């Protein structure tokens, strides 16, 4: 059954680094694009970037280049998001999402993880 | 709908040579451009997609380039099996459209 | 194993309707689209329409009145229907899989001749 | 980058009501507009995509419309399970962008 299983180091300290994961199930990631999306407390959602595991293409919102690194292990059907220099600004919830059905149009994301909260201290 | 204009219609060349084929959109198709090779009475075969990415198995001697309304395919050091017709096709909006093609023939 | 194969009637008379099937294997029709493309004798590739993984269709604006594409998700088949055929509709017809915005697998095509 | 303005930012209505949320793009997005619902537990789902295509498992009481720069989501017969925050997202040009969200409360 299609599902994204999300977890990673929640409570971190300033200037640290953290690597969050998103394990897929029900489908093989080499077949989709994995997206990482953040949500600051009481704020709107922001798309951080995505990866195509089948070809290594990684696209970032220019404001996260250098801050964020998307990585995928097809071996384990798992995608990752490493975050560096954890400033207070990075305290948010992080989701991963993908599109399984080839919908008409472009940009839709039908399966989302449940989110990983990160508290920089 | 966006239209693809391919230059040149025909290209006579000899092995060893590096040729360049071009495709110009009628609007920004934002890198949603693919290139195909069709050899004599066969199905077109995908070479490059997303403007620059190589289809698994295609010799690195092919390289795709472009942005905006201006794209191109470069074949460095033609091998004899490179000769055929080439086509570009965008995936930016429907109707998807094809370029008129370039018939690459041996000089 | 990815395979797509078209079946057609080979020869039809003008005005008749036409149906060509595309049987696919090796993948599901909900994670991809199938595009219909044709090639008139001595001409380039001409796009006809596509059917998305979700069932929606998009046609070539100029043929749209005479064109119809549907698909049977269970039989693994996609169908192209054309009405009021013209002698200039003579062409080799292909179906091709659309994956992440490129036509990665094509069929071998089927030659349709509109006679009289 | 393409900016999406969503309004209202918050609201209250009652069971059975009909509410309408607006989303407006900094530029034409040619219908590449999708709507998401984020329940209070953090869960997120795709309601509508490509302006008006209803995602399966989603009630017809949710409807989508728009064109060019202005799009809207209409929920008729407000139900309790609708207490959520709705976000719109354009899928026209990278990077994808979302609206600020509309928090819905049943009075
Ligand atoms: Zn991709
Ligand atoms: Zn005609
Ligand atoms: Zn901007």
């Amino acid at each position: 059954q299609v599902q994204l299983q999300q977890s990673g180091t929640e409570l971190v300290k300033s200037g640290a680094s953290v690597k969050l994961s998103c394990t897929a199930s029900g489908f093989n990631i080499k077949d989709t694009h994995m997206n990482w999306v953040k949500q600051r407390p009481e704020q709107g959602l922001e798309w951080i970037g995505r990866i195509d595991p089948a070809n290594g293409n990684i696209q970032y919102d220019p404001k996260f280049r250098g801050k964020a690194t998307i990585t995928a292990d097809t071996s384990s059907n798992t995608a990752y998001l490493q975050l560096s220099s954890l400033t207070s600004e990075d305290t948010a919830v992080y989701y991963c999402a993908t599109k399984v059905i080839y919908y008409q149009g472009r940009g839709a994301m039908d399966y989302w993880g449940q989110g990983t909260t990160l508290t920089v201290s | 709908d966006i239209v693809l204009t391919q230059s040149p219609a025909s290209l006579s060349a000899s092995v060893g040579e590096t040729v360049t084929i071009t495709c110009r959109a009628s609007g920004n198709i934002h890198n949603y451009l693919a290139w195909y090779q069709q050899k004599q009475g066969k199905s077109p075969q995908l070479l490059v997609y997303y403007t620059t990415t190589l289809a698994d198995g295609v010799p690195s001697r092919f390289s795709g380039s472009g942005s905006g309304t201006q794209y191109s395919l470069k074949i460095n050091s033609l091998q004899p099996e490179d000769f055929g017709s080439y086509y570009c096709q965008h995936f930016w909006s429907t109707p998807r459209t094809f370029g008129g093609g370039t018939k690459l023939e041996i000089k | 194993q990815v395979q797509l194969q078209e079946s057609g009637p080979g020869l039809v008379a003008p005005s008749q309707s036409l149906s060509i099937t595309c049987t696919v294997s090796g993948f599901s029709l909900t994670g991809y689209g199938v595009n219909w493309v044709r090639q008139p004798p001595g001409k380039g590739l001409e796009w006809l329409g596509m059917i998305w993984g979700d069932g929606n269709t998009d046609y070539n604006s100029a043929l749209k009145s005479r064109l119809s594409i549907s698909k049977d998700n269970s039989k693994s088949q996609v169908f192209l229907k054309m009405n009021s055929l013209h002698t200039d509709d003579t062409a080799r017809y292909y179906c091709a899989r659309e994956r992440d915005y490129r036509l990665d697998y094509w069929g071998q095509g089927t030659t349709l001749t509109v006679s009289s | 980058d393409i900016q999406l303005t969503q309004s209202p930012s918050s609201l209250s209505a009652s069971l059975g009501d009909r509410v309408t949320i607006s989303c407006r793009a900094s530029q034409d997005i040619s219908n590449y507009l999708n709507w998401y619902q984020q329940k209070p537990d953090g869960t997120v789902k795709l309601l509508i995509y490509y302006t008006s295509r209803l995602h399966s498992g989603v009630p017809s009481r949710f409807s989508g419309s728009g064109s060019g720069t202005d799009y809207s989501l209409t929920i008729s017969n407000l139900e309790q399970e609708d207490i959520a925050t709705y976000f719109c997202q354009q899928g026209n040009t990278l990077p994808w962008t979302f609206g600020g969200g509309t928090k819905l409360e049943i009075k």
